[PDB]
């Protein structure tokens, strides 16, 4: 045998595995807490609002 | 002629503010005007006002 064995595989015997249950798989992510604002408010002075 | 007497009434929160008020609806009549009189202009000597 000239041509390479089981043993060069490298990286498909180490990425993890997971079932599959669909053609399409889906997933959700957290981009980000908040938007870049201030913090400081002042005595008695009602915040701003911020999102995710 | 009292709706109703002195009341303490809280409010909303709309900040970091607490708040209330005080309350008290009604009217005075008088049934005859002619059982009353006044006596205007009279002297005054001592110096100065009452006390705020």
């Amino acid at each position: 045998n000239l041509s390479f064995t089981d043993q060069h595989i490298k990286f498909w015997k180490k990425i993890p595995k997971q079932k599959a249950y669909s053609t399409v798989e889906q997933y959700g992510q957290l981009l980000d807490y908040g938007r870049s604002q201030g913090a400081f408010v002042g005595e008695g002075v009602l915040p701003d609002t911020n999102d995710s | 002629k009292q709706l109703t007497p002195m009341m303490k009434m809280d409010l909303a929160t709309l900040g970091p503010v607490i708040r209330w008020m005080i309350l008290m609806y009604g009217v005075p009549v008088m049934y005859a005007p002619k059982k009353f009189m006044k006596y205007t202009n009279i002297k005054a000597d001592v110096p100065g006002y009452i006390g705020n």
